[PDB]
């Protein structure tokens, strides 16, 4: 691959996205930061 | 990158930059492409 | 579009402002 003026070997690999039924499989990653000021994001209660 | 001009100075994605406006009193910022144009001495051609 | 003058010759006066850390003057 020619990015920019620079050459790259690159290597692409498809995957199925979701099952037979239509059911799309997701990946969800969440971070929470515990810092030592006030605590903003609160759960709604 | 490179300009067409062999210069140096060309972002090639989604650059940032902060600019000063109306004599000091307005700071913006754009995310925006940046994208050469093609005029004389105005970073296009050979000659920049 | 508009001709300019580059001249980098000019530019190279220097009055240097070292950091001074008894002022803490970059400290975040
Ligand atoms: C998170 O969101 C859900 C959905 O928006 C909230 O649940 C909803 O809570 C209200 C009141 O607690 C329910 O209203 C009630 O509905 C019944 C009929 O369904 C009606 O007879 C009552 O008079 C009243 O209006 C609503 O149905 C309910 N919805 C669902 C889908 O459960 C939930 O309270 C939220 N969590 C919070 C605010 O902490
Ligand atoms: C960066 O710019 C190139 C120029 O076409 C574009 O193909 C590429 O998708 C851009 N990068 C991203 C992450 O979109
Ligand atoms: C920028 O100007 C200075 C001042 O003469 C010079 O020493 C330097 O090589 C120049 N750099 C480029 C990339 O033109
Ligand atoms: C830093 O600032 C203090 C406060 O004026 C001054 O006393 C000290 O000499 C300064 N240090 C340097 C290296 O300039």
């Amino acid at each position: 691959y020619n990015f920019n003026g620079r050459i790259f070997y690159i290597g692409r690999k498809s995957y199925t996205p979701r099952t037979s039924e239509g059911s799309i499989q997701m990946v969800y990653v969440i971070t929470a930061n515990y810092a030592e000021g006030p605590n903003n994001v609160c759960p709604l209660k | 990158g490179k300009f067409p001009s062999n210069k140096t100075g060309r972002y090639f994605n989604h650059t940032l930059v902060i600019l000063p406006e109306k004599c000091g009193t307005q700071i913006t910022a754009l995310y925006c492409v940046l994208q050469p144009k093609n005029q004389t001495n105005c970073t296009g051609h050979t000659t920049y | 579009c508009i001709v300019v003058d580059m001249q980098p010759s000019y530019f190279q006066r220097d009055w240097p402002r070292p950091i001074n850390m008894s002022a803490a003057d970059g400290i975040i």
